[PDB]
RNA sequence: ACACCCAGCCGC
């Protein structure tokens, strides 16, 4: 929800109407907002607006706020404010919620113009838990719409090792991207042709069929190796 | 910036006549010399916004640049060109140009960093990636036995 | 037509009359004398 | 004696040897330490952590290929 | 175009819609206005390097 | 903590401080072993911390205003040890990607570009050696 | 008795560096028989005080005045009777600091103790030879009540 | 094709990513595709 | 020789209906500039028979109880984008 | 038993306000009757929509919205009815509930207003408030509005438009002499309804052995409930919640040791 | 999409308790009582009501979470008097308090009434 | 806007959100510096 | 598009006090004391119907 | 392909959710929506003392959360459990995985883009809330650099015991809270905690009995026993002080000096008695005097929280934020604060010394330019006669400026509200005061002032060669006195240069970051505590020599 | 039921 300052905020909490503060004539916030909000971004438009809408609201008239306009001066609408039985300056007592004790500080109400943008968190929320892949490489789909999976990005990577997680890196990015196994003849580092089904292991070329080795490695690792060796390059992935 | 002819210059004071070139300290005082120059340089960068950094970042990093003898720049030249290993000098940036060169020249990485590590998914050498955890039958065999 | 530009360099002597598409333009009130022409016969005529 | 490292046991040494220690007593594993209403294995590996009595020796490499064999009872914890 | 607001509404159109955007296989395109240096006049710069 | 009264006499012997805090100078270690080159290297490892330990808990000063007594003396030197012990840079440490990052984000805080450069691009121009730079000067 | 410290005093200033809290008021008094110099930080707004007033103070260890220590917890069911009934306006604190005018040689003469009532402090200076009940770091009970 | 039920159709879970039976729940195959 | 008509019109369609813009800061002028065009609200009366890919669509929209003279122009008016609030600014429990 | 003896005054008494004044009693009684004001009073409101046709410019989750917040009449009938979470009736039965139908239909040129006198309630004890009329949706040539409601008997607690009151007003100590709230001019702010003071002086002066017993209301009824039956029925519910404290609390020390 | 029922609020389903009581073992006499699937209304008034009494050495209320509906009340009395007592007296105090209201109020409307 | 090298994101979809984004895109402006491009005179 | 059945601060009912209020704007009085003839003391209530825009009698000109 | 997809991998078990605070949680708890709970999910392995608890969760199913989804018998084998209502297949015995829902208690790691350093992902433990939002704790999104106003924020859950040890053991929130970068907490008290706590700790605060037992409720780490009040016979008050000194933890020592502390009242004769309890000397356990704000509470190195820190471990001080958070919140329940019109406006007195100052300003300006005409002011050495001229006339501005900043400030209240949120160190500088009550001030673009973007001038409402104040750019109004548009426009241009800044900076310093890293990301400390980098070469004998 | 390309927008 903003306001028309750039005064932007997302909901925190909904508390009901004994819960809201109330005025002495049981006017309840229907937003409360931070003064953090404005000691540093200096919108005192927005506290103007606030009271021209009190002046306004009271008064029975849509007031002005023309820029530039020399009539519209913050002591002229503090004196119009005044003839309605308010404060000065915008300010009322307001009582708390739950205990029912009166505030002491006088707390600053008034009607301010507020608008809902187009972000709700309905259309946000997000979360996976090993759903689809992709094609090319076997890592999880990009996006929301998809089901896919968030980026564990370059920078993430680079503050797992400023932690010194090396388990929680390499689950983050072997268990729970894309885990993958692969077989490498040991003569030659060259991923060689497994049968899983008759458990006749054989590296073509070498002619080998004694010893292979079992390798636990990414998929897309695997696919940057075989597009690699279609260039004519061989990543020799010599265990000893 | 003229250093040295203005250090070799009468009446100047030749032990402090410090400048904010790199490159001429370098090459008219030495290496720890302009080591130290890019330590207070890099310490006077960090002051207008009076944050403080520890005097143990400032110094790792002025020891990496100033490790090799000649003074090391902080892009593919000179990272790149260091001979740490391939798999992480295409991992920085001109990835399949260091592969090229490897597969030319025949480079053995011997995948004792962690990015090559890391890009291969096992265990990185990281900080409890260092270990190697063994099992001891001596004090196994005490304790009490529930399951 | 009353979309054309018309200025006058007056240190180089330069009367540019550029007329063609693109310019940009601000309807702006005539002072003529400090005093401007917009008299109150205009706003009472467009006021109906 | 050949026992050049630090006499004391590294915060990456206790992430490690505590979940080494809860995975193994996932996997049923004996436990070295009485039971007194824990069910979950990570306060069970801190339990034995702090009394000292866990299984497991850590193996730590100088860089130069040399290695050395600490016991986990026989370093100094943390706490 | 010089349509009534009565007739707009009864063709189903508003008669609050600005208009000046194409319709295109059902979507609204419209044309952003690009900007370009000024054509056939002189311009004199000092290129620093 | 030992509840001492800086007005009363107190019954710690000066030579007992200067015991205690060469012993403690003694056994607080970083580089370790009994080499020539060993000795050395822990004595320069340790030289500020050592230096400061001696000023501080020195015997005029823990004799005219700290007033410490023997108990709180030998709880102060087991606490300097605890916390010494517990300060020391712990091995596998990354600390080339923490140096990295703690110079780093010091980088996105302040501004960009009678003083020379300052900010990002003298940053950029520092790491990078930069052989032609935009304001090199001297200070003679 | 258990008692610190037992003379009158009187106000001479108010706010002599102007009122720097609303219900806070810093007073600066002087004795007439022990001549004992006083700043004391007092609550204006449950219990008043003016220009010239007069008003005793006892600083005592308990109220209790039987040596008992309260140990310092608030307990109203006591129904055994205290100091504090006889008196208008009590407080309770630490004592932080005993500063004076000692030297490396010469013994103390004049002796001043800060005391925090929770945040409203006070100062009492004067001569060593009627401060010795107060040692650093103990809890002491101011005791007011105004006179004509 | 589940073993121990044969002739079973598998109903194919886009969103849960799996192949999976209705009469007990197996998988075959760890992961779809698409 | 020449007279600005009214200088609010230096101004824009989304930071004109801004009210005091002249009493905040830039950055935030700009801000409310860019959300403005996030404001939901009833964006075009035919909405009933249009049926766009997205659509949302106030129940209540309200015209500006303090409102800036621009705007009667915009058709601000008469398809507004927000709900006058009571807003107390206070800090109540923590949750602002 | 250390309880004090609250009493009661009220100033005016009209159709919509039963302003009134409690005496000699703590603030936390008086805020919570608030609170029960505001939440844990019953009455009847619509909350079972079934549209059976709706061709008007409004979809049927907006008709359904203004449908809730209709007020319905609730005198005597409320305290009768049952909640339809603790009723034996399987879905919707009339011991509780109420029927209420709509078949409102535009043939005419001129445009329909479908205000609250066309909803047709079953029970004659239940009805729309204004029987100035609460306008539902307007509708032109060719369109109709079908629907039946059910309304139920809830509290504040779960929706507002189970809420009786519109607005109720609660301030004690108008002449800030207890320093509840700390003016930093005091004599800009303006006095009170209920003040003493005159207008020369600006608040009361300090009360140190003072508590607050004086409290004032303004309960306003949206039209849902008299004036009346709003407190007369705020305090029962108050009551009742705390026996059924009582009698749950009694319930765990049998069962304790 | 994770919204509670608006029902939740004020409601038991079956299976949690509505009272709980405690036993608080950092001072001795000292109780807790978790009241359950309500809010401030009742706290307020139970707090203040044990206040008054004048064997009751603490007593007060907090709530641990605003989306969350539990209210824990500790209580702390004299070695005299058991906290579960004093809940007892506070609870039939302001019931009693709640009804001579309602009976002063029910007179007051008919004297407004008659004239 | 060519025969398929040239510019590109002349024409965009309307941004039928509120009236205040329609009319502030069919008001737009649009500079062919490249956006990428690490400048700041141009941006002022 | 319509104007709310209750206030939204409040809950007092202003669904019934649009039409009159639109014919004390037609019988040449002030919105303030149109809005004072409705008993809207609040200024909530004021803000109903003060800053109300009547969109359905728009969207009513279109065919069903 | 390297780095796009082996650095950096999508991963699955992993949610994303606008955040919205929680002040009522701990500052290592994450509030989790049900649906994410419901949805990712932790593989326990049955041992033999939990079949208990993950039968019945098995039992629930896939709709009953907390309930179960997928069991991993020993052959790997994933039997699935909403898809499944046979009562066969629920049976489990030793050896098995039960895929159960996230519950209380399960630890994540919770992270925000862009990831700038090692405290911008910490891990949480798991508090389900019934609402569709990640809800952290306040003081957490320092670290983080985060805030409420949309931002969206990252969780993964690790599924190994080994990797939430790891988790649990090295990247907690309390383990986690002093950085290296600075060795100072990067945690620390902010916004209406901070902003009420120097309320708090104020003198002037008493609190009655029944407000002091509404506080103790909130403070967690409590021993049971009501402290003695400090003022008794009249009425039973308690001063803030009292409440803060228990929530103090252990036996901290720490001194530390308020932000409107006196420089000169060392050298006064109440040196160690304040009158304006302006100096934090906190003894043993018992914060004695003193009014807190950032200088004491905050994130400043050797503030009072990295005292606690350093002296009670981790775990306390995770329990003193949460106290303060919990007390201090629940006190200003009772306070309040607020801002409004009324904390910006000035007596007559003091906006006829502004608009003296600035009157007097303009005719010096006018003075100097009247000066620089006639072939007077002689230039400064080194500098050229337009920058010696437009130097006198930016140091006269700013020396304006400065002295009315210094008077509009001067006549603030003790109950303004902007004094209260400056002095605290919550929000906000004195800058922020003299701009809103006081002129803005003269406004720059690239340094400079306002450049002659027209033909010898700025806008086409002033004459040719006009260097004065109102021309080249400076505000001679307030914020809240309103901008003419001349200066509006030129508090454009100031807006956009630093809006220029913030949109450019981020794509050079995330190459520098990338660069710094990648260059130094092997370098790290062995065992014998020698710094040496992936090739085995000695960087530095000991790490920081 | 995709895959590229383009545009817009969110947080810092
Ligand atoms: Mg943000
Ligand atoms: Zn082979
Ligand atoms: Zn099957
Ligand atoms: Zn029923
Ligand atoms: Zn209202």
């Amino acid at each position: 929800f903003a306001s028309r300052h750039g005064q932007k905020g997302t909901c925190g909490i909904q508390y009901r109407q004994e819960d809201m503060p109330f005025t002495c004539e049981g006017i309840t916030p229907d937003i409360i907002i931070n003064p953090h909000a404005i000691p540093s971004r200096m919108t005192i438009g927005h506290l103007i607006e606030c009271l021209q809408g009190k002046v306004s609201a009271n008064k029975g008239e849509i007031g002005d706020a023309t820029p530039f306009n020399d009539a519209v001066n913050v002591q002229k609408i503090s004196n119009l404010l005044s003839d309605y039985g308010y404060h000065l300056r915008g300010n009322e007592v307001l009582y708390n919620g739950f205990t029912g004790r009166k505030i002491t500080s006088q707390i600053f109400i008034g009607p301010t113009y507020y608008q809902r943008l187009k972000h709700m968190v309905d259309d946000k929320i997000h979360s996976r838990a090993r759903g689809p892949i992709q094609i090319l490489n076997r890592q999880p789909m990009e996006g929301r719409s998809r089901d896919g999976g968030l980026r564990f990005g370059e920078m993430e990577r680079d503050c797992q090792i400023a932690h010194g997680a090396a388990q929680f890196l390499r689950e983050r990015l072997f268990e729970a991207s894309d885990p993958y196994q692969v077989h490498v003849c040991n003569l030659c580092g060259i991923m060689a042709i497994a049968n899983t089904r008759t458990h006749t292991y054989e590296c073509r070329g070498c002619r080998n069929k004694t010893q292979i080795s079992l390798v636990r490695m990414p998929y897309a690792c695997k696919l940057l190796f075989q597009e690699l060796m279609s260039m004519s390059i061989a990543p020799r992935m010599m265990s000893v | 910036v003229s250093l040295m002819r203005v250090l070799s210059e009468k009446d100047v004071d030749p032990v402090r006549t410090t400048s904010n070139d790199i490159v001429e300290i370098f090459t008219v005082l030495g290496i720890e010399a302009v080591r130290k120059a890019l330590e207070r340089e890099l310490y006077h960068v960090i002051s207008f916004d009076g944050s403080y950094v520890n005097y143990r970042h400032l110094a790792l990093l002025c020891d990496t640049m100033t490790c090799r003898g000649h003074l090391m720049a902080i892009t593919r030249h000179g990272v790149n060109r260091q001979d740490t290993g391939p798999l992480m000098k295409c991992s920085f940036e001109e990835t399949v140009d260091v592969l090229m060169e490897a597969a030319a020249h025949g480079e053995s990485d011997p995948m004792k960093g962690v990015s090559e590590n890391i890009m291969l998914g096992q265990l990185a050498p990281a900080g409890t990636g260092c270990f190697d955890l063994l099992l001891d039958a001596e004090k196994c065999k005490y304790g009490m036995e529930i399951p | 037509v009353s979309e054309v530009s018309m200025i006058r360099d007056i240190r180089e002597r330069e009367i540019r009359i550029y007329t063609d598409a693109g310019r940009i333009c601000r309807p702006l009130l005539i002072v003529e004398k400090q005093k401007l022409l917009l008299k109150k016969r205009h706003i009472d005529q467009l006021k109906e | 004696q050949k026992r050049i490292t630090t006499p004391y046991m590294t915060k990456y040494e206790r992430a490690r040897v505590l979940g080494t220690r809860a995975l193994q007593i996932a996997m049923c594993a004996p436990v070295m330490v009485e039971l007194e209403g824990e069910t979950d294995p990570l306060l069970i590996a801190m339990k034995e952590l702090k009394a000292r009595k866990i299984p497991i020796i850590i193996r730590r490499y100088l860089p130069d290929g040399s290695y050395e064999d600490w016991g986990v009872d026989e370093l100094i914890i943390s706490d | 175009n010089g349509l009534t607001d009565r007739d707009l509404c009864e063709l189903n159109e508003c008669p609050l819609d600005p208009g000046g955007y194409f319709i295109i296989n059902g979507s609204e395109k419209v044309l952003i206005a690009q900007e370009k240096m000024a054509t056939n006049t002189v311009y004199v710069f000092a290129k620093k390097d | 903590i030992f509840h001492i009264n800086p007005r009363l006499p107190s019954d710690l012997h000066p030579i007992k401080v200067v015991e205690g805090v060469k012993e403690l100078s003694k056994k607080l270690v970083i580089v370790n072993g009994d080499d020539p080159l060993s000795r050395q290297a822990q004595e320069n490892a340790t030289l500020l911390f050592n230096i400061h330990l001696r000023s501080t808990l020195c015997s005029r000063r823990m004799a005219e205003e700290f007033r410490l007594s023997g108990e709180a003396f030998d709880w102060l030197l087991g606490e300097i040890e605890s916390k010494f012990n517990q300060a020391i840079a712990h091995p596998g440490e990354m600390v080339g990607a923490l140096a990295a990052q703690s110079l780093g984000e010091p980088a996105t805080q302040m501004t960009l570009n009678k003083n020379v450069t300052l900010g990002v691009p003298r940053l950029k121009e520092l790491i990078n050696i930069s052989k032609k730079p935009k304001t090199p000067s001297l200070t003679v | 008795a258990g008692i610190l410290f037992e003379d009158i005093f009187d106000v001479k200033d108010i706010d002599p560096e102007g009122k720097k809290f609303d219900r806070v008021s810093r007073l600066h008094c002087e004795s007439e028989s022990f001549k004992m110099d006083l700043i004391l930080d007092v609550n204006i707004q449950i219990y008043p005080v003016d220009l010239g007033d007069k008003f005793r103070l006892v600083i005592a260890s308990t109220l209790y005045e039987d040596g008992t220590l309260d140990d310092g917890e608030y307990n109203p069911t006591d129904d055994r009777p205290s100091r504090a009934d006889q008196f208008e306006y009590v407080m309770y604190g630490k004592v932080y600091r005993i500063e004076g005018d000692e030297t490396s040689t010469e013994a103390a003469t004049r002796l001043s103790a800060y005391v925090s009532y929770g945040g409203l402090l006070m100062r009492l200076q004067g001569d060593a030879n009627n401060l010795h009940g107060f040692e650093v770091d103990s809890r002491v009970y101011l005791l007011m009540k105004k006179l004509a | 094709t589940c073993p121990n039920h044969p002739d079973a159709i598998l109903v194919e879970d886009y969103r849960a990513g799996d192949m999976i039976c209705p009469e007990c729940g197996l998988v075959v195959g760890d992961r779809v595709i698409d | 020789t020449h007279c600005e008509i009214h200088p609010s019109m230096i101004l824009g369609v989304c930071a004109s209906i801004i009210p005091f813009p002249d009493h905040n800061q830039s950055p935030r002028n700009t801000y409310q500039s860019a959300m403005g065009k996030q404001a939901m609200g009833v964006y075009i009366t035919n909405f009933h028979v249009r049926m766009d890919t997205l659509a949302h669509v106030l129940y209540y929209p309200q015209k500006p109880l303090v409102t800036t003279r621009s705007m009667e122009y915009l058709r601000f008016r008469e398809l507004p984008a927000g709900i006058n609030s009571i807003v107390a600014i206070a800090s109540y429990t923590g949750y602002n | 038993p250390y309880a004090n003896q609250p009493t009661v005054r009220i100033t005016e008494l009209t159709d919509e306000n039963v302003k009134f004044i409690i005496e000699n009693t703590d603030l936390a009684v008086a805020n919570s009757i608030r609170r029960v004001f505001i939440a844990e009073v019953p009455i009847i409101a619509i909350d079972w929509v079934q549209i059976d046709a709706n061709s008007s410019v409004l979809h049927d989750e907006f008709i359904a919205h203004r449908l809730g917040l209709i007020p319905l009449t609730s005198d005597d009938i409320v305290d009768k009815l049952q909640y339809s979470r603790d009723c034996t009736c399987e879905e919707f039965c009339p011991e509780c509930s109420v029927e209420f139908t709509l078949d409102v239909r535009c043939n005419e040129d001129q445009t329909r207003h479908v205000t609250s006198r066309d909803l047709i309630s079953n029970s004659p004890r239940v009805i729309p408030v204004t029987s100035d009329d609460i306008l539902i949706v307007k509708l032109r040539k060719g369109q109709e509005l079908r629907l039946r409601a059910y309304a139920k008997k809830g509290f504040g607690k779960e929706h507002a438009k189970w809420n009786p009151t519109a607005g109720v007003a609660f301030e004690y100590d108008p002449d800030n002499a207890l320093r509840h709230t700390v003016y930093p001019k005091p004599e800009e702010w303006p006095k009170s309804e209920y003040s003493e003071l005159d207008e020369d002086e600006s608040q009361a002066p300090y009360d140190p052995n003072g508590k607050p017993e004086r409290f004032y209301y303004n309960v306003e009824s949206c039209g849902s409930l008299r004036p009346e039956t709003i407190v007369l029925s705020a305090l029962s519910g108050l009551k009742k919640k705390l026996s059924d404290l009582q009698t749950q609390l009694s319930h765990e020390i049998q069962s304790d040791v | 999409m994770n919204a509670p029922p608006a029902f939740e609020s004020f409601l038991l389903f079956e299976g949690e308790k509505k009272i709980t009581i405690n036993k608080d073992t950092k001072v001795p006499n000292a109780c807790l009582f978790t009241i359950n699937k309500e809010d401030h209304t009742l706290g307020n008034i139970i707090k203040s009501q044990l206040l008054k009494d004048p064997q009751v050495l603490f007593a007060g209320y907090k709530v641990p979470h605003p989306l969350e509906h539990k209210i824990i009340i500790r209580v702390q009395t004299t070695p005299d008097y058991s906290p579960q007592e004093a809940f007892t007296n506070a609870i039939t105090d302001l019931i009693s308090e709640l009804s001579l209201l309602e009976e002063r109020f029910r007179v007051a409307i008919k004297d407004k009434q008659e004239g | 806007w060519g025969d398929q090298q040239a510019r590109a994101g002349v024409s965009q979809v309307l941004n039928r959100l509120t009236f205040a984004s329609t009319l502030s895109h069919l008001r737009r402006l649009n500079s062919p510096i490249g956006r990428d491009g690490k400048l700041a005179k141009p941006r002022q | 598009m319509i104007i709310p059945v209750r206030c939204f601060t409040c809950g007092k009912i202003v669904g019934n006090k649009w039409e009159a209020y639109l014919g004390l704007l037609q019988a040449e009085y002030t919105e303030g004391d149109a809005l004072d003839a409705l008993g809207l003391k609040r200024y909530c209530c004021r803000r109903m119907l003060l800053a109300h825009v009547d969109l359905i009698e728009k969207l009513l000109n279109y065919a069903p | 392909r390297v780095r796009g997809n082996l650095m950096g991998k999508r991963v699955d078990f992993s949610a994303r959710t606008v955040i919205t605070p929680d002040p009522n949680l701990s500052i290592d708890q994450v509030g989790v929506p049900r649906s994410i709970a419901a949805n990712m999910t932790f593989a326990e392995i049955v041992t033999p003392f939990n079949i208990d608890r993950l039968q019945e969760l098995v039992r629930r199913g896939n709709s009953q959360y907390p309930g179960a989804k997928y069991i991993i018998r020993d052959n790997g084998d994933r039997i699935d459990l909403r898809f499944h209502p046979k009562p066969s297949d629920l049976h489990l015995q030793t050896g098995y995985k039960v895929e159960r829902h996230m519950c209380d208690g399960d630890i994540v790691i919770f992270n925000r883009q862009p990831t700038l350093h090692k405290m911008s992902m910490m891990g949480h433990r798991v508090r389900i809330l019934p609402w569709s939002t990640f809800r952290l704790n306040l003081s957490v999104t320092t670290p983080y650099n985060a805030d409420f106003d949309g931002d969206e924020m990252n969780l993964h859950l690790p599924q190994s015991l080994e990797t939430r040890a790891e988790i649990q053991e090295l990247a907690m929130v309390p383990r986690m809270i002093v950085t290296p970068q600075s060795n100072r907490p990067v945690m620390g008290i902010v916004q209406d905690t901070l902003t009420a706590v120097r309320k708090f700790t104020k003198r002037d605060v008493f609190l009655e009995r029944g407000e002091v037992m509404n506080l103790l409720m909130f403070l967690s780490t409590w021993d049971g026993k009501v402290p003695q009040p400090a003022i008794l016979k009249p009425r039973p008050l308690w001063t803030g002080k009292q409440i803060f000194s228990l929530i103090i933890p252990g036996h901290i020592n720490c001194i530390r000096t308020h932000s409107t502390h006196p420089d000169d009242e060392d050298s006064g004769p109440y040196k160690h008695i304040s009158p304006g309890d302006t100096k934090v000397v906190v003894e043993n356990g018992e914060l004695i005097m003193g009014i807190l704000c950032k200088k004491s509470l905050g994130t400043s190195a050797g503030s009072l929280v990295h005292i606690s820190y350093l002296e009670m471990g981790h775990d306390i001080t995770r329990l003193f934020y949460s106290n303060i958070q919990t007390v201090i919140n629940n006190w200003l329940l009772i306070e309040g604060h607020t801002i409004g019109i009324g904390d910006s406006i000035a007596d007559s007195k003091t906006y006829q010394d502004i608009q003296n100052t600035i009157k007097k300003a303009k005719q010096d300006v006018i003075e100097v330019i009247e000066k620089a005409h006639n072939n007077e002011l002689e230039p400064t050495p080194g500098n050229t006669l337009r920058q010696t001229f437009e130097n006198q006339v930016n140091r006269i501005l700013n020396d304006a400026r400065d002295k009315t900043g210094s008077s509009a400030q001067k006549s603030l209240s003790e109950y303004n509200n902007f004094k209260s949120m400056v002095v605290s160190g919550a929000k906000g500088s004195k800058i922020n005061i003299s701009q809103v009550i006081a002129v803005v001030g003269q406004q720059n673009v690239e340094g400079k002032r306002i450049p002659f973007g027209f033909k010898h001038r700025t806008l086409p409402h002033f004459i040719k060669d006009d260097y004065g104040p109102e021309s080249r750019g400076f505000v001679e109004n307030s914020y809240l006195a309103g901008l003419t548009p001349t200066e509006f426009f030129f508090h454009a241009m100031g807006g956009r240069e630093g809006l220029i800044d913030t949109a450019v900076k981020t794509a050079e310093t995330g190459y520098i970051q990338r660069r710094l890293i990648k260059s130094m990301e092997s370098v790290m400390v062995k065992y014998d505590a020698t710094v040496r980098n992936s090739i085995n070469q000695v960087v530095q004998l000991r790490y920081g020599e």
